[PDB]
């Protein structure tokens, strides 16, 4: 309903009818595309030290 | 300290009353039902179908029908009907049509589009007036250009001058001027529209000049107002150069915004605060004072001006009044108040690497040093010859 | 210290609930426009909705073919026929016409085009200022008068000289030089409609579709008559080709090129005054300085110390200043400059005056904002 | 299509532009336009003929020498010529007379002119 809603939120509808389905959280960015290429960064202090 | 723990304790006891007078308040049994109530909200459901594919009111001819664009190429030639007066609907009007056939079922648009409400940041200024350790008399040219019109208009009537139009902020950064900006912004509790001049600066076809037609627009539907274009400099004498797209679209916003501000006449209702590095050693973009009036260059912090910025910081430093606070901030040359801002930072980070939880009386010294030989190379003063 | 640290953080839960709490508020009631008695029209609209005539698709017909070829904005062609009984006469090229969705004939012929509607937003008519109270002596105030009001008001005067009538003026001059202010006091007082056109504002392009408003507007003038058509601040858009660059452009080079051939050979104009609006002459494509297109150019050339002193007594009067202040003196020391600066210094000097805690703007206020501008302009 | 004998007779083609540098490289190769023809800068010849064009409007004014007005021109075309008339009788509309007199074209000229019309010296 109107009162879950947020505004700016994603969301998810049905058909062509567009009733409310899911909201997404879900978002598009640049960012979290580029983390994904990324993945976790390795690797110990030790190793760079010096 | 205390002054603000006696606040605390009233503002804890308003939000608990509200919430809990709230529930009746907006009704939870109260339930309007009642027949002026029951005759809009059958209608409603009736003769809405939905969805609802939205319309712009090109034209209207008196026989109850008018032209619309819909978002297809083919336009509809639409019956008015219900709901919405005639007369209250005037060409350039967005609005509500049904689906099945299109009628104008009504309005609750008013051309809303998200850029309106993205720009629209009248929220929480983080800055109140005089928490910062600015000199009374930098912030007291923005505020007899800005405030004094709204709180004492007696005075400019009474002389019949016009209330003026803009101001320039320029410094050299570390001044605080967005601080400035928002100490202002507090005070007249004016609807504070923000918009960075880099979203109007895209290889995108014409979309610089709708942008800045908006935000005119903005600001006369929520006046008094203040608009910060920030960086107008990003649209103006700024580059984005033109081997990349830009022999098209750096000319067409410069001067779309050029043409806007001094319009057919000074708005003089809507304040600016355009903000840039300095316009001294740039070319000019911000076309000469009465559209600009009043021009702030605030000083590089002299010996008593950070004096005051000072005291904030060594309240919460303990240790520190043996310290001789005025040594340190004549020994070093006159200098950014951000620097002594840096100053206060790496204090605290140096007491940790001696392992003393807040500063020694030695640490400050000290601090001094690592921060003066840091800030001079990276800002290196003429040598005198 | 301590039991006291543990009331800030109670205090920040509380003001963030009340805020999504004003959504509660709202409630789910719905009303919308249509008081006192248009909610009783509501009743009429119903059976009416059901009722099929509307909505009627939009089409413009590209030939009459004695059936009419038809041409739909989705782009397709169809060949079709008059509905209840539609004259031939009435179906023009470029006229639109009123089809049914998928029955597909005319009902009603529609005025043709669209886009007047659009174009006819922005354009103002005939404002108003008093030439007396526009500032300065200048010479220009003059030649306007010449261009403009002496063709309308007396023709026979121009036809026996055998001059054409002059039509066109082209205003250039630094900003603050007055030229918006002058153009509105000569279309008040010549009594003479006036279309406001900003080509600033042209960015509805589609390779030429600045070119179609373009035609349309001059065109619009030349039914009208006794008119101005402004085009205001033509520096850029039909101002400046952007073919230069690298890549380059020429959605401008249209839009340009349109206005051109429209003032260059015949073509009948309904006493149209061509009235352009560039800050820098060096800024306009030299196609359209160099004559044959505008007639006249006047350089705008800075109030003298007469109109100088002029402007400030206009300022000085909205003013409450000294008794004997000499506004004479003051305009010397002040540079030969725009009635800009001028309006300026008399902004300041009130101000400072406020500040100091006075009413009345003594002879030595304005020496300060004097003083103020002088110094701005040259740092820069 | 128009080039062999028959098909150049009865289609003819007439083209205008501007600047000739900017064209397309294929209209460069072979004859593709069967002519090309250069306009020469104006002689005092071609300007003393135009200004009668213009004048003929006007009421006849024999004090008008055609060869004077011309010697002082230089390199001005058709349309600029034609600024310079109507500017004469301008100043002859606001003195009243319907004569157009010899003097107000030679300072009819100077608006025309980049400078305004008699710019101010110090000596004179
Ligand atoms: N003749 C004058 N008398 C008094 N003030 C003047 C005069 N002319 C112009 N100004 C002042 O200059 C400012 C702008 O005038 P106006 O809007 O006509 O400018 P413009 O030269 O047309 O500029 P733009 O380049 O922005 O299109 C105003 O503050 C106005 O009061
Ligand atoms: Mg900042
Ligand atoms: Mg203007």
């Amino acid at each position: 309903n109107v009162k879950d809603l947020k505004a700016s939120q994603r969301v998810c509808l049905r058909s062509d009818s567009y009733m409310l389905h899911k909201v997404l959280e879900n978002k598009a960015d640049p960012l979290v595309s580029l983390m994904m290429v990324e993945k976790v960064p390795d690797s110990t202090y030790d190793m760079v030290g010096g | 300290t205390r002054c603000k723990l006696k606040l605390l304790r009233m503002e804890r006891i308003k939000d608990h009353l509200l919430l809990e007078e709230e529930f009746v308040s907006n009704s939870e049994i109260l339930k309007p039902f009642e027949k002026k109530q029951e005759e809009e909200k059958k209608q409603l459901e009736e003769i809405r179908g939905n969805p609802l594919s939205i319309g712009t009111l090109e034209e209207i001819i008196d026989d109850d029908h008018a032209i619309v664009t819909s978002p297809t190429m083919p336009d509809y030639y639409v019956s008015i009907l219900s709901f919405v007066d005639k007369e209250l609907l005037e060409p350039g009007c967005s609005v509500l049509l049904h689906h099945k056939t299109m009628s104008i079922v009504g309005v609750l648009q008013d051309d809303a589009d998200p850029m309106v409400s993205v720009m629209k940041m009248d929220k929480s200024p983080t800055e109140s007036y005089s928490d910062i350790g600015g000199l009374e008399s930098q912030i007291q040219e923005i505020k007899e250009s800005v405030e004094l019109p709204l709180t004492h208009p007696e005075l400019y009537e009474e002389m019949g001058i016009k209330p003026p139009k803009g101001v320039i902020l320029y410094g050299a950064p570390g001044t605080g001027k967005t601080l400035l900006a928002k100490a202002v912004a507090n005070q007249t509790s004016a609807t504070f529209l923000r918009i960075v001049g880099s979203e109007l600066i895209q290889k995108y076809l014409g979309d610089g000049p709708r942008l800045c037609r908006q935000i005119f627009k903005v600001a006369g539907e929520n006046a008094p107002s203040i608009v910060f274009i920030d960086e107008i400099d990003a649209i103006g004498t700024k580059r984005y150069d033109s081997n990349s797209g830009g022999e098209r679209e750096i000319q067409r916003t410069m001067l779309e915004l050029l043409n806007q501000l001094d319009g057919f006449d000074d708005r003089g209702d809507v304040k600016v605060i355009m903000a840039t590095n300095k316009i001294e050693t740039l070319d000019p973009a911000l076309i000469r004072p009465g559209r600009i009036d009043r021009k702030i260059l605030f000083e590089n912090p002299d010996l008593s001006t950070k004096k005051k910025i000072l005291g904030i910081h060594t309240s919460k430093m303990n240790l520190s009044e043996d310290v001789n606070l005025e040594t340190l901030v004549t020994t070093k040359d006159d200098l950014s108040g951000a620097d002594i801002q840096a100053m206060c930072t790496e204090a605290g980070l140096l007491a940790l690497r001696e392992r003393r939880m807040q500063v020694t009386a030695e640490d400050f010294k000290q601090a001094k040093e690592r921060v003066m030989k840091n800030k001079v190379e990276e800002n290196l003063e003429g040598l005198y010859l | 210290a301590a039991p006291y640290a543990a009331k800030l953080k109670q205090t920040e839960n509380d003001l963030k609930d009340i805020e999504a709490r004003i959504k509660e508020k709202a409630g789910v009631k719905e009303s919308d426009t249509g008081l006192a008695p248009s909610h009783l029209w509501d009743i009429m609209g119903d059976r009416q909705r059901l009722g099929e005539e509307h909505p009627l698709q939009v089409a413009r017909c590209t030939k009459i073919i004695k059936k009419y070829v038809i041409n739909l904005k989705q782009i397709a062609k169809f060949v079709v026929g008059l509905g209840e009984r539609v004259s031939p006469t009435d179906i023009e090229e470029g006229m639109r016409v009123g089809v049914d969705r998928s029955k597909y004939n005319i009902e009603l012929p529609l005025p043709p085009r669209i886009d007047p509607s659009v174009t006819m937003m922005t354009v103002e008519e005939k404002p108003d200022v008093t030439y007396s109270d526009v500032g300065g002596c200048k010479d220009q105030i003059e030649k306007l008068r010449e261009v403009v009001e002496l063709p309308l008001l007396s023709p026979e005067r121009f036809a026996t000289l055998g001059i054409d009538p002059p039509k066109g003026i082209l205003l250039y001059g630094p900003p603050g030089t007055g030229k918006t202010l002058c153009a509105r006091a000569v279309a008040n007082r010549t009594d003479a409609t006036f279309i406001r056109v900003i080509g600033s504002e042209l960015v509805q392009k589609y390779v030429g579709e600045g070119a179609r408003m373009v035609r349309e507007l001059f065109e619009m003038a030349r039914t009208k008559k006794a008119c101005i058509i402004f085009f205001d601040e033509i520096d850029a858009v039909g101002g400046a080709r952007f073919d230069d660059g690298a890549g380059g452009d020429n959605e401008v080079q249209r839009t340009m090129l349109e206005l051109i051939t429209q003032l260059d050979g015949f073509d009948p104009r309904g006493n149209i005054k061509v009235m352009f609006a560039t800050n820098r002459p060096n800024t306009l494509d030299p196609a359209l300085l160099r004559p044959g297109r505008i007639d006249r150019k006047v350089e705008f050339s800075l109030p003298d110390l007469e109109g100088r002193a002029n402007i400030f007594r206009i300022h000085s009067k909205s003013m409450s200043v000294e008794r004997g202040i000499r506004w004479e003196l003051i305009s010397r020391l002040c540079p030969n400059s725009t009635g800009a600066e001028l309006r300026s210094v008399c902004t300041e000097a009130g101000m400072f005056a406020i500040r100091a805690r006075r009413k009345v703007a003594t002879e030595k206020d304005f020496l300060k904002a004097v003083d103020k501008v002088i110094s701005g302009y040259k740092k820069f | 299509q128009l080039d062999g004998f028959s098909s150049d007779d009865r289609v003819k083609v007439l083209a205008a532009t501007n600047r000739v540098d900017v064209l397309d490289p294929a209209l460069l190769r072979s004859g593709r336009l069967d002519r090309k023809i250069e306009f020469p800068l104006p002689s005092e010849d071609s300007r003393a003929q135009i200004l009668q064009i213009h004048s003929r409007k006007m009421t006849t004014d024999d004090d008008i020498n055609w060869q004077e007005l011309a010697r002082s021109t230089d390199e001005f075309n058709g349309a600029q010529l034609k600024a310079v008339t109507v500017e004469a009788g301008m100043i002859a509309l606001r003195n009243g007379q319907s004569s157009v007199k010899h003097e107000d074209f030679v300072e009819g000229i100077s608006e025309v002119q980049a400078r305004k019309s008699k710019s101010v010296s110090f000596y004179a």
